[PDB]
């Protein structure tokens, strides 16, 4: 979830141990999601309220 | 274009009350300004650089065209001369395919005599030269060409000897009414490369002093990577 | 013709290329507002000159299909009556708009001009040499003479062309601005272990 | 490391050097902005699998 | 005078393109004398505008 | 998987819809083809690589 939308739901995030990457490739650079920042689902609600 | 109509000027807009002051610039602008340069100063300067260069512009067209270029011909050394250094750097050129191009003459120079009693105007170049079919071809009958014929607009008459690798030297002469090629009596003196002997017209006693020579030397061909010798 | 008139011929293209190299020179110039001014006064200096050239031809009465002009005052007429009139044609043909709204106006300079024309076209100057299609080529822009189907002057363009109301190339510039944007967004969030929401 | 108090949990990277025995630094200066300098207690963790 | 020229500045405006991210234009007299804009609202969605 | 949408349906068309107040519903997988991720972007959820 980008930090600078404040309407951005963290419906479901994940474990403190997951994080995103190539499973074959060694992760050289940082993850793109790591720990609890990784999110499954997320929602919505916009302004003029659309979900 | 897009729309027409252009205001007019409130020859009285200061009465108006209660408006913002719309000339602050204008006014600030010329203030005079002690230890520091007045804006409307500085502006002048840079103005005056670039109008200055810009009237250059119309000063060197006019020229060309309020000009008769041919009636004030002292640009016939330029067009004699540039000749010279166009033959010289041609044969420079043959040379590198061919170590034979060089071999009547190694040396490329321009050697410039003046004869202010006969009339008599000797250039002579040690270029690629000319063969006696191509005095009669090129030169028998005209056409640029200006580079050598420009001579003729001081000059009644042209005297040329001419020697080129592939044939022996060869004398062209003409009065601009007929020209006449014969083998030129002293043989390959020149070993290659044209030496132009000109006879001058009776106005032009001046490009026969040795001052005017080397004069136009340097207005039109000091930039000439050969030599040129001037007789002294 | 006559000799020395052939000996013409060498001479006004000798010019042209001085002043082709003028004509160059011109176009290196940027600002249309200082390129005006010149033109201008390229030609009232032309066109006033180029008035007296006519007179001093008229005075003199020698036909444009004879003998090389050889006395100087008129010869120095002739040079000016060609050679300024191809110019004026290199400047009509690069610069159209410029010339005609200058130009076009003034019946007198239209006349004299026409004069000089058939005066040209009447000596053969322009008839051998690279040279000789500019005659021909002036008369039709000018409208002197009928335009060729094929005829058309390179530097008559509309600048003005048409609003580009379809830009989906532009619209393709936009995306990826702002898709580069949207990049530089995502690498910035990297970094490495930020805070939690 | 993890702040026991705001259960805030900051995730590093280890890596190997040449002699492969992995090396890890904490500069509080440098890392202000992965912390967002906020000071406290935090345990920390090694995460291998 | 070439386009984009400033008639009372009597100078040409050195930037000619660009879009206006938070107004839209309204309405513009037939001489551009006076020219209207109307604030555009947030971002439904919430992007940075 | 899918690396188009078919017809007039684009990601600006979809942004119109939410836009318009209809609710949408998006699945992905590690197929994920370009236009759903930029549907996240316009969003601002960010989805990883393919």
């Amino acid at each position: 979830a980008d930090p600078d939308n404040p309407l951005v739901l963290d419906i479901l995030t994940g474990s403190s141990t997951s994080y995103s990457f190539f499973p074959d490739k060694p992760i050289t650079q940082y993850p793109h999601a790591v720990g609890k920042n990784t999110l499954l689902i997320a929602g919505l609600q916009a302004r003029n309220n659309a979900r | 274009v897009d729309v027409d109509g252009t205001v007019e000027e409130d020859l009285g807009k200061s009465r108006e009350g209660s408006r913002t002051d719309d000339e602050v610039v204008q006014r600030e602008e010329e203030a005079i300004q002690l230890d520091g340069l007045n804006a409307s100063q500085i502006r002048e300067l840079r103005e005056k650089s670039e109008k200055f260069a810009f009237q250059a512009e119309v000063n060197r067209m006019m020229k060309l065209i309020i000009n008769s270029l041919y009636k004030n011909k002292e640009i016939f050394l330029r067009e004699l001369i540039s000749n010279a250094s166009d033959a010289l750097d041609k044969i420079r050129l043959i040379s590198l395919t061919d170590e034979n191009a060089l071999s009547g003459n190694e040396e490329l120079t321009v050697k410039i005599k003046c004869d202010k009693e006969k009339n008599l105007l000797h250039v002579t170049d040690t270029g690629v030269g000319m063969t006696r079919e191509e005095l009669v071809k090129n030169l028998g009958t005209i056409a640029f060409g200006v580079g050598f014929y420009s001579a003729f607009l001081v000059a009644d008459k042209v005297i040329v000897t001419s020697k080129h690798n592939n044939d022996t030297q060869h004398i062209w002469e003409s009065d601009s009414n007929e020209f006449s090629v014969i083998a030129d009596p002293r043989g390959n003196t020149l070993g290659r490369g044209t030496t132009i002997t000109l006879v001058l017209k009776e106005e032009a006693s001046d490009y026969l002093e040795l001052d005017t020579i080397k004069n136009l030397v340097k207005k039109y061909s000091q930039f000439i990577n050969f030599p040129i010798y001037v007789w002294s | 013709l006559d000799p020395s008139l052939e000996i013409y011929k060498k001479m006004f293209e000798v010019k042209r290329r001085e002043q082709l190299l003028a004509l160059k020179n011109l176009a290196q110039l940027n600002d249309i507002h200082q390129q005006y001014k010149i033109l201008d006064v390229m030609l009232k200096g032309l066109f006033k000159v180029l008035e007296d050239s006519r007179t001093v031809l008229t005075a003199a009465d020698v036909l444009p299909d004879g003998p090389f002009p050889q006395d100087e005052k008129l010869k120095d007429a002739f040079s000016h009556v060609v050679e300024n009139t191809a110019f004026f044609g290199d400047v009509v043909l690069r610069f159209p708009r410029i010339v005609h709204y200058y130009f076009d106006h003034n019946s007198n300079w239209n006349l004299l001009i026409r004069w000089g024309i058939s005066f040209c076209n009447q000596t053969g100057v322009f008839n051998q040499g690279p040279h000789s299609p500019i005659l021909s080529l002036m008369a039709q822009e000018l409208g002197i003479s009928e335009k060729d189907s094929n005829f058309q002057n390179p530097f008559k363009i509309d600048r003005t062309e048409f609003i580009p109301s379809t830009d989906p190339f532009q619209k393709a510039l936009r995306e990826e601005e702002k898709r580069r944007k949207k990049e530089e967004k995502r690498k910035e969030i990297r970094k490495g272990p930020r805070i939690s929401r | 490391l993890h702040n026991q108090k705001t259960g805030q949990e900051v995730v590093f990277v280890a890596e190997p050097d040449n002699k492969n025995v992995y090396k890890f630094e904490l500069d509080t200066s440098e890392r202000k902005i992965e912390f967002d300098s906020a000071s406290g207690t935090y345990t920390l963790y090694l995460i291998i699998g | 005078r070439p386009p984009g020229f400033d008639r009372v500045r009597n100078a040409e405006i050195g930037n000619k393109d660009f879009e206006l991210d938070v107004l839209e234009e309204a309405y513009t007299t037939e001489h551009w004398l006076v020219r209207i804009y109307k604030v555009k609202d947030l971002d439904n969605r919430g992007l940075s505008r | 998987s899918v690396e188009d949408f078919g017809g007039n349906i684009n990601v600006e068309t979809i942004s119109a819809f939410i836009d318009g107040g209809g609710s949408v519903l998006v699945a992905a997988s590690s197929d994920i083809g370009d236009p759903l991720r930029e549907l996240g972007s316009e969003c601002g959820i960010e989805f990883d690589e393919e």
